[PDB]
């Protein structure tokens, strides 16, 4: 069916380029115009402009006239973003979405994944992953998680027994401390009964700096 | 590339029906252009749209097409719808225009053109100059040959004489000058302009 | 109502430039294709160049490629022609005119008075007026020897029972035409204008 | 620019209709799309204004300057961002309302609070965070207070909020007091204070060896 | 070449008769259609372009559209135009 699989995350500096890709899949690329949309963090969403695959038209929002262009590829199904002269401005998640409708009628109807973009000359860093081990008063439902403490740029995904537990997790909006790094955590409630008995695994990926740890919980 | 035939002329008497006809291959699958244009004067616009199309233009006129052709055609034609009429269609971005169809609207009676030959005044003649002018006026139909004599015999040399065209009244006027130094003009005695008109000649001499 | 006041025709050397300009008014100008068209006298309609409203359309007619060049200004409502490497073939009349639909309908709906152009290495001259006087009469006057063509001939709205007689181009290169009226057998004084040297004269008759 | 005009945010009571406004001048003559956004994720199409996209909760109208989503029987997976969307042929341009943040109504409920001291891979790197949790509370307002030995501290603390839960609409909380391993050393006992409806006196989870 | 002068070459004369034969006339029409197909058929990116031509037509043909209904009526033919000749509705495409 349609897909929309975007690249990665990417922390670019002030006064540089970013190119970000959008691979579409499942329906028949040059029947549709795709469109590109950011949103800065916290936010509303702000259109940036589209390509038609079928001539390689484009129009763009006024806002990036002259510091964005859009490409697309027939090949490979693919789209791609690229804007230049970048600042804080520009950090954004920007999502690539699959126009619906004809005429006057002209919607989304199916969007990539988002990819965080972060225009800053701070140097990227992985995190440290502690862990928040339950009690030993946790009367006999208990409480869980892991701490992942100074990384940056901000986006880091966490998951746990690599997708399995997924029910009664929170994973917190990161906070930025004074030193500029990041920090948030993740928990889980667990049985009071079977604690040390199931294991619990953290998972946390922070894709800029290529950092995958695995951290076990316990009291 | 593509063309465009007209007949060259098409006459009509007062209150009937003109039929102006544009020829191309397949014309009738494009649209056809209709202007206007009376003499010394601009075109205008009369059909547009492969003729089925008016403005606010008199509704006597009117378009229709079928196969490789497109008319004009103009119901009661009054005198005033006198004029050269053009087609035009387009052809991949160009415009192709018709050659001219001149309309007549006949109905004049034949006029004998009234003749007045003039020598010349004595303030051209001051100025090493001589011009005799011979105004033709008031024929119908337009057309006079016109000869200058010289004490009786022909002369040629120096003449200059122009197409007739109409006047206010709906009939004709032409001239003819013969250009002559001072000597040649009071030299000779007299002088003759010789106008013929549908058979009948009219000449007056000074 | 739509106007199209046309202007830089006149007398031009063989191998030089010109620059016509149209200026509209009546309508939204920026709306319009716009175009030229031109047409030796008693020739027919020969378009010459067009372009879109604002845009990549633009036309040249072969007969002129490659020494023309038009464009607009929509801000003053303005459209112009630069005609390069002019020539003798060149004369004619041009016309300024509004087309107003595409794609096989699109029609010459109003149309600029002619101005001519005049290519020619001949320089421009003034008309001398000499008189005609007359013998139950007819008087007139004569414009002698001018260049370009374009003379008007009037009697101060004497107002008007008249007929100046087309030109005669006279083997030297000047033409010469005649304006006569016909009158009860007071004072009678003709004035011609001729634009191109900004000549106006006054003539009384006997 | 052509400016589409949204109220920020919504209350709604469970099981009432939501209308939601966007404003524009003659938006009315457009095609008007409704979006819905949760937390992480990418918009999703919830009206269409399309002729071609089995009736639905979710509901577009519009008349003169004002586009409408309305939402029936409201329920807790509705919360979210509401986003209305035009196309303008006048500039050629997509324009995204600003948004509505829907929070969805619900009864009281008190959180569970659970207190974790650092861990000891941490303290040998030379810092300390302990960190309090508040699960599943309702509402948001909440008050965190740390105390070391009873005293109450001030500047050393961070919390993060998460978004309203979609299956039970409350809210969860965290609370991370940072210290040097050098002030964690000295002190013993470590309590988080927390006071909110729902709790008819302030819970007080804490931990001694420090 | 733009859009602008690949439809303005183009004679849509089939197109836009065929259409109002339909709303005012409420064999030679599919010869007729069949020609509307051709002619678009030549623009050099005929889906591409294809806004621009149905707006053309459109343009063509408003004098002769009396009517508050005609109007719709003409619309609709004008929107399914498109898919008559084996192509695709185009997307941003404003035929008010």
């Amino acid at each position: 069916q349609v897909q929309l699989v975007q690249s990665g995350p990417d922390v670019r500096k002030p006064g540089a380029t970013v190119k970000v890709s959008c691979q579409t899949s499942g329906y028949r690329f040059t029947d549709y115009e795709m469109n590109w949309v950011r949103q800065a963090p916290g936010q509303g969403l702000e259109w940036i402009g589209l390509i038609n695959p079928h001539s390689g038209d484009t129009a763009y929002a006024q806002k990036f006239q002259g510091r964005v262009t859009m490409t697309s590829d027939t090949s490979d199904s693919t789209v791609y973003l690229e804007l230049s002269g970048l600042t804080p401005d520009d950090t954004a998640v920007y999502y690539c979405a699959r126009s619906q409708g004809t005429f006057e009628v002209y919607y989304f109807v199916s969007w990539g994944q988002g990819s965080l973009v972060t225009v800053s000359s701070a140097s990227t860093k992985g995190p440290s992953v502690f862990p928040l081990a339950p009690s030993s008063k946790s009367t006999s439902t208990a409480a869980l998680g892991c701490l992942v403490k100074d990384y940056f740029p901000e986006p880091v995904t966490v998951s746990w027994n690599s997708g399995a537990l997924t029910s009664g997790v929170h994973t917190f909006p990161a906070v930025l401390q004074s030193s500029g790094l990041y920090s948030l955590s993740s928990v889980v409630t667990v049985p009071s009964s079977s604690l040390g008995t199931q294991t619990y695994i953290c998972n946390v990926n922070h894709k800029p700096s290529n950092t995958k740890v695995d951290k076990k919980v316990e009291p | 590339s593509y063309e465009l035939t007209q007949p060259p002329s098409v006459s009509v008497s007062p209150g009937q029906t003109a039929s102006v006809t544009c020829s191309g291959d397949k014309l009738g699958e494009r649209y056809v252009s209709w202007y206007q244009q009376k003499a010394g004067q601009s075109p205008d616009l009369v059909i547009y749209q492969t003729n089925q199309r008016p403005s606010g233009i008199p509704e006597r006129f009117s378009g229709s097409d079928s196969g490789n052709t497109a008319t004009l055609t103009i119901s009661g034609t009054q005198g005033l719808d006198e004029a050269d009429y053009y087609c035009l269609t387009w052809d991949r971005g160009t415009p192709v225009f018709g050659t001219g169809t001149k309309v007549t609207v006949l109905g004049q009676p034949k006029a004998n053109p009234t003749v007045t030959l003039f020598p010349p005044s004595s303030e051209e003649l001051q100025a090493n100059k001589a011009t005799l002018v011979c105004l033709i006026s008031d024929f119908y139909p337009g057309a006079v040959t016109v000869a200058w004599k010289a004490d009786g015999s022909p002369v040629k040399a120096g003449v200059e004489t122009t197409k007739p065209s109409k006047q206010s009244n709906n009939k004709y006027a032409a001239s003819s000058y013969l250009s002559l130094t001072p000597e040649q003009w009071k030299s000779h005695r007299s002088y003759s302009c010789q106008v013929t008109h549908e058979g009948s000649t009219v000449e007056k001499t000074v | 109502q739509v106007q199209l006041v046309e202007s830089g025709g006149g007398l031009v050397k063989p191998g030089g430039s010109l620059r016509l300009s149209c200026v509209a008014s009546g309508f939204t100008f920026s709306d319009f294709y716009m175009s030229w068209i031109r047409q030796a006298p008693g020739k027919g309609l020969e378009w010459v160049s067009y372009m879109s409203a604002t845009g990549g359309n633009i036309y040249y007619a072969d007969s002129m490629k490659g020494r023309l060049t038009i464009s607009r200004d929509n801000t003053k409502n303005s459209l112009f022609l630069q005609m390069n490497s002019l020539r003798a073939d060149d004369t004619a009349l041009y016309y300024c005119a509004r087309r107003k639909f595409g794609a096989g309908s699109a029609i010459f709906d109003h149309w600029s008075q002619g101005t001519l152009v005049t290519v020619s290495s001949a320089s421009t001259k003034g008309p001398s007026v000499f008189p005609l006087a007359p013998s139950g009469a007819a008087l007139g006057c004569l414009v002698k020897d001018y260049f370009p063509e374009p003379v008007t001939v009037s009697w101060n709205s004497g107002a008007s029972g008249v007929h100046t007689f087309p030109a005669v181009l006279q083997s030297s290169g000047l033409y010469s035409l005649s304006s006569v009226v016909t009158v009860p057998s007071q004072t009678y004084i003709c004035n011609v204008n001729h634009k191109p040297s900004n000549t106006k004269v006054d003539k009384k008759v006997e | 620019s052509y400016v589409l005009t949204q109220p920020p945010s919504m209350s709604v009571a469970p099981g009432t209709t939501a209308s939601i406004p966007c404003g524009a001048n003659n938006i009315a003559k457009k095609r008007v799309h409704w979006y819905r956004q949760k937390p992480g994720q990418a918009p999703v199409v919830v009206v269409s204004d399309d002729e071609d996209r089995i009736p639905d909760r979710f509901s577009g109208s519009k008349s003169g300057d004002t586009a409408t989503l309305t939402i029936s029987r409201v329920e807790a997976g509705d919360e979210g961002d509401y986003y209305c969307q035009v196309w303008d042929s006048k500039t050629d341009h997509v324009v995204f309302g600003g948004g509505t943040k829907v929070t969805v109504l619900r009864t009281v409920a008190a959180p569970s609070v659970f207190i974790f001291p650092p861990s000891d891979e941490q303290l040998k790197s030379g810092t300390a965070s302990v960190v309090c949790l508040l699960n599943n509370f309702y509402p948001r307002e909440a008050k965190v207070q740390w105390k070391v030995d009873n005293a109450l501290q001030s500047g050393n603390s961070q919390e993060s909020v998460t978004e309203q839960d979609s299956k039970d609409s409350t809210y969860s909380l965290s609370s991370t007091l940072t210290l040097s391993k050098a002030d964690y050393e000295k002190h013993k006992v470590y309590a988080c204070e927390v006071t909110h409806q729902g709790l008819s006196s302030p819970v007080t989870k804490s931990f001694n060896r420090g | 070449m733009s859009c602008e002068r690949q439809v303005d070459r183009v004679n849509l004369k089939p197109c836009e008769q065929h259409i109002m034969q339909r709303i005012m006339g409420e064999t030679r029409s599919s010869d007729q259609q069949q020609r509307c197909c051709d002619e678009l058929n030549e623009m050099e990116n005929t889906q591409g372009c294809m806004c621009e031509a149905l707006q053309q037509i459109m343009e063509n043909q408003c004098d002769r559209l009396q009517d508050r209904q005609m109007v719709q009526q003409f619309k609709r033919e004008l929107m399914s135009l498109p898919q008559q000749c084996n192509f695709r509705a185009p997307q941003r495409c404003d035929l008010d």
